[PDB]
RNA sequence: GGGACCGCCAGUGGCGAAGGCGCCCGGCUGGAACGGGUCCGACGGUGAGGGCCGAAGGCCAGGGGAGCGAACCGGAUUAGAUACCCGGGUAGUCCUGGCUGUAAAGGAUGCGGGCUAGGUGUCGGGCGAGCUUCGAGCUCGCCCGGUGCCGUAGGGAAGCCGUUAAGCCCGCCGCCUGGGGAGUACGGCCGCAAGGCUGAAACUUAAAGGAAUUGGCGGGGGAGCACUACAAGGGGUGGAGCGUGCGGU
RNA sequence: UGGAGGUGAUUUAAAUG
RNA sequence: GUCGGGCUCAUAACCCGAA
């Protein structure tokens, strides 16, 4: 029939992961972060390094059979920034490039109901 | 040795429950059948049903029983999709949330959240007169169906058009929902 | 190996620091996509019709105002 | 203390939260050494 | 398994004396507007003394502790860095019973009554008219009470205020009398404590303070320009000996 | 035409006369 | 640490060479 898996995207200001399960999430296919891929830290959320580790979790994953995947992805959320980060988007690219089919796309940022306390103070970084 | 232990995994078809047609909806890993038990997959209702309006109807099931390489499941809960239910929440209308824990005639325990849009901004008396409209009729539904008829009314949009019909003499409407279910709990 | 062949058709503006980087878009002539049209950042003086060779053809550069 | 706003403006001093904080240092140590 | 908090809808929108108040359902309870050929019959205003309410923080007893985080412990930055930045972290932030009575607690504008052009939004109640899917629905006009904006007479040093007055008039209470010394010293009352309320003198000084003007400047914004600016380039000076000018001796 | 509010952000170091 | 030169309107910081 068609296999079919979910790729996981976390996007942050200061990195990128791409990890590739089955359908139902239970089981890891293939996982790639922006630090296994470059040699600098200031590179790590870049769009070209996202684009490297999509293409080699892509590859790992269609050796073992997955033909398609559905797409959630995600800003750190909570307390924390709503926003991906910029390479969120070059990893989408990437897979279908890569030989992946592409269903739908959602975002799964968590976002409280008034939730708790962020860190830096009522004045926030003054820099 | 990583390949090999890739290699030791079966692979398992997992069916949808009988009352929503019993088909195919996909296939997952695993060296034990064991460890298949208790895991959950989501998809839309255009999926079972081809339809490309209902899109963003989300349903999910729980396998419980393996038997050969098939995995049988049951009905979990059911959301709509974020991006939709986002669409309809704006400025210069009033939206009105409605939660409430019933019982089936079959003794199962749902909760069921119900979601309705005025046109206009509005009172609060008459945002309280719709919540109880939407209420009483949720318990009575709820007094007549088994969990199987409810769950389907639920999803098909029968209830929510019965909404809308009881709501239209406090305020027009724009639109009219049940936003999600989860079940607690099942008969002993 | 020997890259790819992309010919310029538009001239959209002049960027870098000291304004020595200028933004075209270029249509693929030869390989795997060859009819797109991507937006690319040139050093050196271009004029409509030159043709440049890219080594790859995934990036595209983020467009200017 | 009494409220005197125009002591709160800068021109020419320092902040009058840091001078109040000196002031009730002082008096601290007049009271300790009163009561022996 | 746990403790805190209720997103979007949300509106110079609503309620309250002020401080303050936002998930849903049920119970108890305070105040106001509108409608009123209902009742009482000046029963009113202000208010020295006196009384009650009063954010955050702090204190005294007993609980609780997710997240955050004074003090503190480490990693950096720097000439130094007792900080700003990063990794941790006690009190506290939450609940029950008390004490403390303080804020740019600011509408920096005490409260009651009469009068003095308009225009235009919006919230609650009432009236009239027209629509209507017959809805506790929609549109337009008018009265009363709240809540914004523009503005006439008048006011003001001006900024501006202008029927929600900082305008003209009838009341009562509180406060001020150049800048500092000083909200200090001494005396008293209150508080467990930290602290609160009340509050001078010797001496010093020609301004201090307010609104607006023209420039100059900004590690503020926008537009424009130059090989004594850069970018892309060609050739060099800075090291040696010597010509010549300057400092010093 | 001109105004009043709200939420986000702000790419090293740089003392003195 | 000493001496000399850079950078700055100038001083401090900072950079270079030397004994
Ligand atoms: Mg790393
Ligand atoms: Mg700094
Ligand atoms: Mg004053
Ligand atoms: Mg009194
Ligand atoms: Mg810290
Ligand atoms: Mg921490
Ligand atoms: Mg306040
Ligand atoms: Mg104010
Ligand atoms: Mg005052
Ligand atoms: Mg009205
Ligand atoms: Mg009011
Ligand atoms: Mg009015
Ligand atoms: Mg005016
Ligand atoms: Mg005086
Ligand atoms: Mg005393
Ligand atoms: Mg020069
Ligand atoms: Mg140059
Ligand atoms: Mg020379
Ligand atoms: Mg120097």
């Amino acid at each position: 029939k068609e296999k079919w898996g979910i790729a996981h995207i976390y996007s942050s200001y200061n990195n990128t992961i791409i990890h590739i399960t089955d359908i139902t999430g239970a089981e890891t296919i293939s996982r790639w972060s922006g630090g296994m891929v470059v040699k600098a830290d200031r590179d790590e959320p870049s769009p070209y390094a996202a684009m490297l580790a999509a293409r080699r979790a892509a590859e790992e994953a269609l050796e073992k059979g997955i033909v398609g995947v559905h797409i959630r992805v995600r800003a750190p959320g909570g307390s924390k920034s709503k926003t991906p980060g910029p390479g969120a988007q070059a990893a989408i690219r990437a897979l279908a490039r890569a030989g992946l089919k592409i269903g739908r796309v959602e975002d799964v940022t968590p976002i409280p109901h008034d939730g708790t306390r962020p860190k830096g103070g009522r004045r926030g970084r003054r820099v | 040795a990583a390949k090999d232990k890739w290699k030791l995994k079966q692979w398992y078809v997992i069916y949808a429950p009988d009352f929503f047609g019993g088909v195919e909806v996909g296939l997952t890993p695993a060296d034990d059948p064991e460890k298949v038990l208790n895991r959950v997959v989501e998809v839309t209702l255009k999926d079972i049903t081809g339809d490309f309006l209902k899109g963003h109807v989300k349903l999910y099931f729980q396998v419980y029983d393996v038997k050969g390489q098939n995995a049988y499941t049951k009905f979990k809960g059911m959301k709509l999709a974020r991006s939709y239910i986002r669409s309809l929440v704006r400025r210069r209308t009033t939206r009105i949330d409605g939660i409430f824990n019933i019982t089936t005639k079959d003794g199962y325990k749902l909760r069921v959240m119900a979601m309705v849009i005025a046109a206009r901004r509005i009172q609060t008396s008459q945002e309280r007169a719709i919540r109880k409209i939407m209420q009483e009729i949720i318990y009575k539904k709820a007094e007549e169906l088994n969990f199987k008829d409810f769950v389907l009314e639920a999803v098909n949009g029968k209830i929510a058009a019965e909404i809308a019909k009881e709501a239209k003499k406090i305020y027009p409407l724009k639109k009219a929902e049940i936003r999600k279910i989860k079940v607690l709990g099942e008969p002993e | 190996d020997e890259g790819y062949p992309a010919e310029v058709i538009e001239i959209i503006g002049r960027t870098g620091t000291t304004g020595d980087v200028t933004q075209v878009k270029v249509r693929i002539l030869e390989g795997r996509d060859k009819g797109r049209v991507i937006r690319r950042n040139v050093r050196g003086p271009v004029r409509v019709g030159d043709i440049l060779i890219l080594r790859e053809t995934e990036r595209e550069a983020r467009e200017i105002k | 203390m009494k409220r005197r706003p125009r002591k709160w403006k800068k021109k020419g001093r320092m902040r009058w939260k840091w001078i109040k904080k000196r002031i009730r240092r002082l008096k601290r140590q007049r009271k300790k050494e009163r009561g022996l």
